[PDB]
RNA sequence: GACAUGAGUAACAAAAAAGAGUUUAAGGUACCUAAAAGGUAUCUUAGAGUCUCGCCUAAAGCUUAUGGCUACGUCAAGUAACGGCCUCUAAGUUUAUAAUCUGAAGAUUAUGACGAUGAGAAAACUUUGGUACCAACAUUUAAAAGUGAAAAUUGUGCAGGAAGGAUAAACCGUACCUAGAAUCUGAAACAA
RNA sequence: UCUUACUAUAGUCAGGACUAUAAAGGUCCGAACGGGUUAUCGUUGCAAAGAUAUCCGAAGAACUAUGGUAAGCGAGUGAA
RNA sequence: AUGUAUUAAGGAGAGUAUAACUUAAUUUAUGUUUAUGAUAGAGGUUAUCAACA
């Protein structure tokens, strides 16, 4: 060889054992005789919740100005873990 | 390509990837008729099952372009893919 | 509520892959659908995805991986590589589907179709012409395409020798004050 | 180069001159002529005249 | 902990640090080809001054 | 040494006109057979059940289409069915993730092992000569000798569409010594009875007309307990 | 002259000669991995 | 080669006596008028009759 | 108007350079 | 979107009970990354050791 | 580094071999026709096919490997009609552990781990040591007959012929090329 | 990954003849395969070791495949 | 090349708005000064027409 033997070495050149995964998961266990069991536990779902009636899509009219939130005079506006407790009693203040 | 075609349901879910049900890709000129992106301003007041739904509704329009792109390409259909990417 | 399969455990919220229909294969029958995924897509995801996202109940899934050209890292410069490979999938749908027909190329004008042939002519002839001089040859001058430029120098000669019009010195060659 | 453009009517992301005003053309064969600013290229700054 | 701290800022700085090298190499090839796509204009105007 | 026929106008001996080219419709071109002047005939010398059924194979993707009498093929229906065709176009072996049943023939006679024998008969020699001496879509329909050795090949493998349009003809009287003719000599002659189940209600419309002794129905056998639905036009 | 002493090469000799996990677990390995990345080399192996 | 050949013997060995030889066999065709070989036929009504006893006969 | 920046763009800005051309040809009549 | 809709706040803060399920926490960000710096006490408490 | 000379020379000769029609796309000419177009004929570039003839043929054919600067729509729970992954181990390997030896580096023995070129249940439905052994050679055996395997039976010779474990369907491979006609190694489109 | 030796696991050797054997032979004639005896050609070759014919071995100290081991103060391997 | 100042672990693969860099691949806020700066409009993709901290 003279190049491409100086390539990455992929499952699409060589058979002899060589088996390289492409990071799927582990979705189960490997049998003694070759088979395998697959464990739902490690299988994964998507929770796709119902969207009949739902009204919010994904663009806003450019109509109503792009705005930006102040928080004035507080560093940490949005982060600020004082303004939403205290937001929270008022708000909701069972849960 | 001549026999009688089969009756496909009207509700079918895979109907949900295309645009128009004759063409699958969007008139670039209808393309771009869209607003802007959500600000996180706009965002902070929208709950979880608001936020939940809305990312839904992200993931199947991307899925809906992606889906125009590769049709538009091997169908030769046209221009059409500068707007797609604005609009993803 | 109740699923034709087994679910799993794991939930996914958020998921942020990008799913790809695409057309079937001529011969291919009404109950496949063929899918681009995520590499690290398997066939459990899919079809847990196409049930609660869309709706819709598989029989079966078939997958296969389709490899990219290895490539330069800067077209024709730089280190050799490889981009990361293509993951096709296909569902045998217990509904059929069946995809339209593409339009017409006449009836295709609302894509601008019309531009875009010309566009992609040129485009055509570009890496065509591009091929002829990577085999170390050039197109003679007897079969270059004749030009707008000179067709239009082949009428001013039958007009010229006929004698429907004579013949007389360039006025524009230069802008002199002598004007002789 | 986009600067040096701009030099006489402030910055490049602090432009003085906007389109709809008149201009009077200082430089080529067409100096002194006088017309209004249709579009503005702010990426060559460069200016067109109908 | 003082020490994840160190932890962080030393892997910021290195992916940074490789930006810049990546950045760097960009730009020169940009515009090396975009002075290359210049100069095709520059070449008519001294041909047709010739 | 071999005689190729030419796409001219001839006589069938099917009650229906298989083909446009079809001048008459049920022709005797010979006496009726042994077993043909015969209201029951028997599975004299077969196994029991041999016969009853006729199952029908093809590639969901290129089309080559495979006739077995039991319910599964094996490596001997490849080699012995399928002609060569071109370099990469015959396949080395039996892809399960490839083939499905296409149809499945069933007679009315539940012991006349005979009459299924010889549909099977006249489909496999029907299926020889539309791979060779195909002389009607070589300048008409596929065109298949305006196109390339390699195209003209992929053609050839795609004898799904021909397959329907024979059963519609065997299941019709089409054949000389066809056993699913019945004549009485007492001299009137009639059509066995039969039907044909299908994986694909469309499959079924590659035959431009089917005879009045065959009733159609949907899904085969053991196909549901595969979990593979039958396709339905109407859904 | 040279001889074709490359017919018949297999690509499984070459990771378990010239590969990487070959130099990372040997003493006198882990010396080309460093020379070789002070160098600059993108192929440090195979 | 001893020495290098000299522009003047190189010069004498490729244009003295081998310049290309002017065809002057040439007479017109008597079916259209065009420039034809002598002894030979022409090509355009060669081509055009060629089609002609095709199409019709 | 280059080869590779005529695709790259939207129909509304290929269509503005039409526009261009087509009230270039009423003045020259 | 409409503007009636843009505009409605649904959001009402919590403390008993996380913004969205705990899970979510793992897709928003890698909980192996070099980069966390919002760690929990018992893993500071293990690093302290 | 550029450009000369030899030189418009040698070479494009594996002792298979070609001949005559047809046709598609784009473009170049000449005429017809000057309303642009189109038509007829021809040439160029890239193809395709028909009839006849010949060459290879235990191949220069088909199916596949090693391999690949050829190309990315190549689709499998398993058997019929499949490999890898996975389990077991050989020759060996070990910056694993313990003990020991040792100018350092290291080495040694044991154990563990790893390591195919071997062994791995079932299916046209399925999940003790000659009471032996499966090296070589010969013999016999799926009953209409013959032939070729598989596995087994019996016997012969000395050169005396492994190890270990058992016993509702994920992931990876799947395209093309096999060297006499465009792909592997020989610096290459090489008579190897 | 060439090559030499060893090593583990595997594979191959049309057909015929003689010999005490149905199978006991570094036996015989001769393909595959493996060698490279003589000659001509080639020598900026098709080939930095090739072509043609001829010749030798071809059940053995045989040949081949995928791995492994031993090489550079001392010399690894060596039917030398 | 030398000098000065600061600092004390380095690279690769693949992917991505092809000045913007990590699947969030152009995040979200504060403070000050803004032509006497710093060194009374248009413009959210026809974008990033603002720098420092
Ligand atoms: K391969
Ligand atoms: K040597
Ligand atoms: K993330
Ligand atoms: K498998
Ligand atoms: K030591
Ligand atoms: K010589
Ligand atoms: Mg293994
Ligand atoms: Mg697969
Ligand atoms: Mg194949
Ligand atoms: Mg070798
Ligand atoms: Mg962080
Ligand atoms: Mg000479
Ligand atoms: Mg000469
Ligand atoms: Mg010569
Ligand atoms: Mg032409
Ligand atoms: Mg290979
Ligand atoms: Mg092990
Ligand atoms: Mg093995
Ligand atoms: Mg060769
Ligand atoms: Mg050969
Ligand atoms: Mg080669
Ligand atoms: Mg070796
Ligand atoms: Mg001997
Ligand atoms: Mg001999
Ligand atoms: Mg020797
Ligand atoms: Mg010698
Ligand atoms: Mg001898
Ligand atoms: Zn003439």
């Amino acid at each position: 060889g003279l190049k491409y033997r100086k390539l990455r070495l992929t499952t699409k050149d060589v058979n002899k054992g060589f088996y390289k995964g492409n990071r799927t998961g582990s979705m189960g266990t490997h049998t003694s005789y070759g088979t395998y069991k697959i464990d739902y536990t490690k299988v994964r779902t998507y929770v796709c919740p119902d969207l009949t009636g739902f009204k919010l899509t994904p663009f806003v009219s450019k109509t109503i100005r792009p705005v930006h939130d102040q928080f004035p005079g507080d560093k940490l506006g949005p982060k600020n873990p004082a303004t939403y407790l205290a937001r929270w009693k008022s708000e909701n203040g069972l849960d | 390509e001549e026999l009688p075609p089969i009756q496909v349901d009207e509700n079918h879910g895979l109907w949900d990837f295309f645009y128009d049900r004759e063409t699958v890709a969007m008139a670039p000129l209808e393309h771009t008729k869209h607003g802007r992106a959500w600000t996180v301003s706009e965002l902070r007041k929208k709950s979880w099952d608001d936020l939940h739904r809305l990312w839904w509704v992200c993931v199947k329009e991307r899925n809906r372009i992606a889906t125009a792109n590769w049709e538009r390409t091997k169908s030769e259909l046209g221009f059409g893919l500068a707007e797609a990417n604005e609009r993803d | 509520r109740n699923a034709p399969f087994r679910v799993g455990k794991k939930q996914i919220f958020l998921p942020n892959h990008v799913i790809t229909f695409v057309r079937p294969l001529p011969k291919q029958p009404p109950n496949l659908a063929t899918f681009i995924v995520p590499l690290e897509f398997n066939k459990l995801d899919l079809r847990d995805y196409l049930y609660h996202v869309y709706n819709v109940e598989v029989t079966g899934v078939r997958s296969f991986v389709n490899q990219r050209m290895h490539e330069q890292r800067h077209g024709d410069v730089g280190n050799w590589r490889r981009p990361k490979s293509q993951k096709m999938m296909i569902a045998e749908l217990a509904k059929p589907f069946v995809w339209p027909k593409p339009p017409a190329e006449d009836a295709r004008e609302a894509f601008d179709y019309a531009m875009w042939k010309k566009q992609k002519t040129a485009q055509e002839q570009d890496t065509k012409f591009q091929g002829i001089r990577a085999q170390g040859e050039v197109v003679p001058p007897s079969q270059f395409e004749v030009t707008k430029d000179r067709k239009a120098i082949k009428a001013r000669q039958s007009k010229f020798l006929s004698g429907e019009e004579t013949w007389a010195p360039g006025k524009v060659n230069a802008f002199l004050n002598s004007k002789i | 180069e986009r600067k040096a453009r701009v030099a006489w009517c402030g910055s490049p992301k602090f432009l003085c001159i906007a389109p709809g005003d008149r201009v009077v053309v200082i430089e080529g064969h067409h100096k002194d002529l006088i017309g209004t600013i249709e579009k503005l290229n702010t990426r060559n700054m460069t200016v067109e005249i109908q | 902990m003082d020490k994840l701290l160190r932890r962080v800022r030393m892997a910021e700085g290195m992916v940074a640090r490789r930006a810049q090298r990546k950045n760097a190499l960009l730009k020169r090839i940009t515009e090396r080809k975009q002075n290359k796509k210049n100069g095709e204009a520059f070449t008519e105007a001294i041909q047709q001054r010739k | 040494s071999t005689h190729p026929t030419t796409a001219i106008p001839k006589p069938t001996t099917a009650v229906l006109k298989t083909s446009p080219l079809a001048e008459e419709t049920a022709v005797e071109l010979k006496s009726p057979s042994r077993l043909q002047l015969k209201s029951e005939p028997g599975n004299k010398g077969n196994p029991k059940g041999h016969g009853d059924r006729i199952w029908a194979f093809h590639h969901i993707e290129q089309g080559q289409v495979i006739y077995s009498t039991k319910p599964v093929i094996s490596h001997q229906h490849l080699i012995r069915q399928q002609p060569f065709t071109g370099k990469n176009l015959v396949p080395r072996k039996i892809r399960k993730d490839y083939w499905r049943p296409l149809a499945m023939i069933e007679l009315a006679g539940k012991d006349q092992g005979a009459v299924g024998r010889s549909v099977y008969q006249k489909l496999r020699e029907f299926k020889k000569r539309h791979e060779l001496d195909w002389a009607n879509e070589a300048e008409e329909g596929r065109k298949l000798m305006h196109k390339s050795k390699r195209e003209r090949g992929q053609e050839l493998n795609d004898q799904k569409p021909n397959s329907v349009a024979d059963m519609a003809a065997v299941l019709a009287g089409a054949g000389k010594g066809n056993l699913m003719w019945q004549v009485s000599r007492l001299v009137k002659r009639q059509l066995r009875r039969a039907t044909v189940y299908w994986t694909n209600e469309q499959d079924k419309f590659h035959a431009r007309e089917w005879s009045d002794n065959v009733s159609h129905e949907v899904g085969i056998p053991g196909e549901a307990e595969k979990k593979r639905m039958p396709i339905r036009m109407s859904s | 002259g040279p001889r074709p002493t490359m017919s018949g090469a297999t690509r499984l000799v070459q990771k378990r000669r010239h590969g990487f996990l070959s130099r990372v677990k040997t003493k006198n390995g882990q010396k080309t991995l460093k020379r070789r990345l002070a160098k600059g080399r993108l192929r440090l192996s195979a | 080669p001893k020495k290098k050949t000299s522009h003047m013997k190189k010069r004498h060995r490729q244009m003295a006596g081998k310049a290309l030889k002017d065809v002057t066999h040439l007479n017109r065709c008597p079916a259209c008028g065009n420039l034809k070989r002598m002894h030979h036929l022409c090509s355009t009504c060669l081509g055009k009759l060629k089609g002609f006893m095709d199409r019709n006969g | 108007w280059s080869l590779f920046g005529w695709g790259k763009q939207k129909v509304e800005e290929r269509n503005k350079v039409k526009e261009e051309l087509k009230q270039s040809e009423l003045a020259r009549t | 979107t409409l503007r009636i809709d843009v505009d409605e706040k649904t959001f009402v803060p919590t403390l008993f009970r996380p913004p969205a399920p705990q899970q979510v926490l793992d897709e928003l960000r890698n909980k192996y990354s070099i980069f966390r710096t919002r760690h929990t006490p018992e893993y500071i408490a293990k690093k302290e050791q």
